[PDB]
RNA sequence: GCCGUCGCUGGCAGUCGGCAGAGCGAGAAAGAGAGUGGCGCGGACGCUACGCCGCGACGAGUAGGAGGGCCGCUGCGGUG
RNA sequence: GGGCCCGGGGGGCCACGCGUCCCCCGCGAGCGCACGGGGUCGGCGGCGAUGUCGGCUACCCACCCGACCCGUCUUGAAAC
RNA sequence: GUUACAGCCCCGCCCCGGCAGCAGCAGCUCGCCGAAUCCCGGGGCCGAGGGAGCGAGACCCGUGCGCCGCGCUCUCCCCC
């Protein structure tokens, strides 16, 4: 067994410098730096994990207390490797700078 | 980008790309065939 | 041209012709050759500033 | 009635022939091949006979119905869909599965099903993963191959055969491994499986799990 | 009437 | 029909303009094509002020 | 070419319509002998009468 | 003219339009470094207003091309002749520059031009540009590049791989 | 995509059914014309016409004007 | 180059009945696939009775971005 | 000082001296294009509408893949 994710960063959100649109979210991938490192990763899928106080079921599993916020990469952004990510809701500001998985599937290659 | 709509439209469109696709397939060889007649020219 | 335009609609009738009789706007010119009669364009420069006051 | 031709008309690119109208009105010989211009079942009955109606009308109606749809193309059933794979996915291509229990796992592809879904085995003494069948999309595939060309697959092994078979519970109720599953796991790992051993250390990659370690991104290397 |  | 006749027009347009030019050329002159006769105008500008 | 058909509206009864038929360029243009979208691309292209 | 990308050099001839006075009007050409044909017309009919009674209404383009380079893989010293206005006069300049193309030339003296005197390519009047052998050369930036056996160092190399690493454990050399 | 407004002073009385026969969107006026001589008993919804349906464009607003409120309060005639 | 790319002596054609006079020299049948008048599957998986499933809004709390107190006179009000 | 024990530039004749190649997979030495332009693939968002009829017909009461656009096959016979 061993980790099967990408590490990746909630940057913060989709903005101007006053206009935020908490829809879509800034994700920093570790080691991608440029735009052209990107592509491997654009469609994959995206996981905030958490942790909660009430036990929720656990797909395959007994219940228990983590959670997660399920989202895809969308499009690469800006020159240096971020990539926008939709969730299913949007994340919690309270994630910003916190671990956002980055999965392996859908597989392309 | 629709095929069948474009010939509901202008029908002589397929007739236009089935020559370009023919042309340039046979374009396309004619470039392989010099290719090759010169490469086996340099290896004499 | 009112008296123009008549006779020349009269005048074509007569002889089963269609003339232009509406006026149009200058067309822009049409394509023509230049013939240089053997002679090089002559080169044009700016000409050097002169404080002539 | 004369028997069925293939389309004479090669296909150049989807929706266009290599051929025109009149090219394939020659080929076709239309020139000399012109043309010019119960609902009751009667039954005996111990009257004699009664006149059986086949339908009945309904005996009840709702009190609002639904109009019908407008017409649609192209939305076939999903039986009728055409299968793709990725040209990386070739058989004996070795796979990393990435989802479900065995996820990690590297196993040998054997065929795509007529589902789109691929067949895999483990072997099963190697990684523990059976004669299985997984998605293409949720696997990677790697740059090593071994040669099954001359594995014979049994043609039994469908879609129909891997099929979940369901299990009612009224406490609950426990998958049991068919006897014909163990049988066929055999017949086919005692082929694959030495067809593995050949390549050296092949057989200790598969036993192996894939795993992201520090410093390791997935963008920069090769499969 | 020709193509009949 | 109809556009199959326009297609080899247009190709005549194409390749006659062509032809005027390399004929100057030979010459020693200049061929000058006509000035066009159609524009595309496109607005990029608002409508304040 | 590709301004009328990507985005090719005709003004019929002073509606925007999508000119997604040769038949709605025909009824409004067709006493013009204008009656696909080839004879409008060769009106509006070579500026006819 | 915004002296955009690299420059080019158009060779433009236009003249008068014909009258009945002169029913075949003499013809003039142009050297015009811009950065298009486009832009080229527009500073002809600058030029040979300034020195004709003639302008885009009262004449015609006969020839508009590009003249390419003769021999872009030879080096060469080029002398410009340049006139240009500064915030409190005109002045006429002689200024030098080895280049391959006569048009990159050009293109030096405007972002140079820019930069030592801050000339904005609206207020430069290239009159001629000429190809100058290195003996005729003035500028000594340009005179020492004539040496037979030029030999020199690159010393203190900057780093310019500044952020790949962003963070690193050794830190870089400057000699090579 | 959805809401409303404006426009087409747009379409629908044709639910014309076994006293039946299913159309009137179609590039280019005017008739799915009339005649005179040479087995089963069946066939959704609709239409408060102040109703229902379609298509296209549009939508800032103080002072101010207008419309619509199956918005709200009290009492009277009818009605439930 | 243009003349349905004039006339004479390997490759594509939205050529393909014929009686004729002669410039010139009004209905075939079927069947099937679809880049064809706006999405479907005639495709699947997991969990579920005492701790778990769903509940926009609403109650409390947190975080990110936004955010000056209304009415009024006024060219101008968050106005000391 | 003038090709020598390296080379550079210009001009005449050598078919513009001859050959590749050709806005070059020497994947960057310099452009503008596509009736002179087609094929394929990847990611993202979305699915509004809901009676479109077809053919048999007054010797028929069926069937809900129906318009327009583009194909295929059969009503001929051979070969691989
Ligand atoms: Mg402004
Ligand atoms: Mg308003
Ligand atoms: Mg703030
Ligand atoms: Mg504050
Ligand atoms: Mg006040
Ligand atoms: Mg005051
Ligand atoms: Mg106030
Ligand atoms: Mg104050």
């Amino acid at each position: 067994s061993g980790r099967l994710w990408c590490k990746a960063i909630f940057a913060g959100y989709k903005r101007g410098l006053r206009n935020q649109r908490e829809h879509t979210a800034l994700l920093k991938i570790e080691g991608v730096y440029a735009r052209d490192e990107t592509e491997f990763y654009l469609g994959k899928r995206c996981a905030y994990v958490y942790k909660a106080k009430n036990n929720t079921v656990t797909p395959g599993g007994k219940p228990n207390k983590t959670r997660v916020i399920w989202g895809k990469v969308t499009r690469a952004h800006g020159n240096s490797g971020m990539v926008r990510a939709k969730f299913r809701s949007n994340l919690p500001a309270k994630a910003i700078g916190h671990r956002i998985r980055v999965m392996l599937y859908p597989s392309r290659i | 980008k629709n095929l069948r709509i474009m010939l509901k439209l202008n029908p002589y469109a397929k007739t236009m790309r089935r020559n370009t696709i023919l042309r340039q397939a046979r374009n396309h060889k004619l470039r392989v065939e010099r290719a090759a007649a010169a490469l086996a020219a340099k290896s004499d | 041209r009112v008296k123009e335009n008549d006779q020349k609609k009269k005048e074509a009738k007569e002889k089963g012709t269609w003339v232009q009789l509406k006026r149009q706007p200058a067309p822009p010119r049409e394509a023509h050759f230049v013939r240089t009669n053997g002679k090089e364009p002559e080169l044009l420069e700016p000409i050097p500033y002169e404080f002539m006051a | 009635k004369g028997k069925p031709h293939c389309s004479r008309n090669p296909v150049l690119v989807r929706g266009i022939g290599r051929y025109s109208r009149s090219a394939m009105y020659s080929r076709k010989a239309l020139y000399k091949r012109k043309y010019a211009a119960l609902a009751t079942v009667t039954k005996p009955v111990g009257g004699g006979t009664r006149v059986v109606k086949l339908r009945k009308m309904p005996r009840y109606y709702p009190t609002e119905d639904v109009p019908r749809k407008l017409l649609s193309h192209g939305k076939k059933p999903f039986s009728q869909h055409v299968r793709k794979l990725r040209a990386s996915i070739t058989p004996g291509t070795i796979l990393i599965i990435l989802t479900g229990r065995h996820r990690g796992k590297r196993v040998v592809f054997l065929k795509q099903l007529s589902s789109g879904l691929l067949l895999v085995t483990g072997p099963l003494s190697l990684n523990r993963v059976p004669l299985r069948r997984t998605h293409q999309k949720f696997v990677i595939a790697t740059s090593t191959k071994i040669d099954i060309s001359g594995v014979k697959i049994p043609k039994h092994l469908t879609d129909a055969y891997f099929k979940k078979k369901k299990l009612r519970k009224p406490e609950k109720e426990k998958y049991e491994i068919t006897e014909q599953r163990k049988v066929d796991q055999k017949a086919v790992d005692s082929q694959i499986l030495p067809k593995i051993k050949a390549v050296p250390q092949l057989q200790g990659y598969l036993r192996s799990v894939f795993a992201l370690t520090n410093g390791v991104y997935p963008h920069k290397l090769v499969f | 009437r020709g193509l009949r | 029909e109809k556009a199959k006749h326009y297609h080899k027009e247009y190709r005549q347009m194409y390749r006659t303009e062509i032809r005027m030019a390399r004929m100057a050329r030979k010459a020693g002159n200049f061929y000058v094509p006509a000035e066009p006769k159609l524009a595309f105008v496109i607005r990029i500008r608002g409508i304040n002020g | 070419n590709e301004l009328i058909y990507k985005r090719g509206y005709g003004k019929i009864n002073k509606k925007r319509i999508a000119l997604t038929d040769n038949t709605l360029i025909a009824r409004s243009l067709g006493k013009y002998n204008i009656i696909c979208m080839e004879d409008l691309i060769h009106e509006i292209y070579t500026v006819g009468k | 003219m915004k002296a955009s990308g690299t420059l080019r050099e158009y060779k433009v001839v236009g003249r008068c339009l014909p009258t009945p006075k002169c029913r075949t009007p003499p013809l003039y050409r142009m050297r015009i470094f811009a950065p298009n044909h486009v832009v080229a017309k527009s500073r002809f009919w600058y030029f040979v207003s300034q020195l004709k009674k003639m302008k885009k209404s009262s004449g015609e383009i006969v020839y508009c091309g590009q003249v390419f380079e003769k021999s872009p893989l030879r080096v060469k010293n080029f002398g410009i002749w340049l006139r240009y206005d500064s915030r409190s006069g005109t002045h006429n300049m002689y200024r030098e520059y080895r280049d391959l193309t006569t048009a990159g030339a050009v293109t030096q003296c405007y972002r140079d031009m820019g930069a030592r005197h801050r000339a904005r390519a609206h207020s430069i009047q290239i009159m001629k540009v000429e190809e100058i052998a290195a003996s005729k050369c003035r500028r000594p930036a340009v005179k020492q590049f004539h040496d037979s056996k030029i030999k020199f160092p690159l010393p203190h190399r900057v780093l310019r791989r500044q952020h790949k690493p962003r963070f690193t454990t050794k830190r870089p050399n400057t000699f090579f």
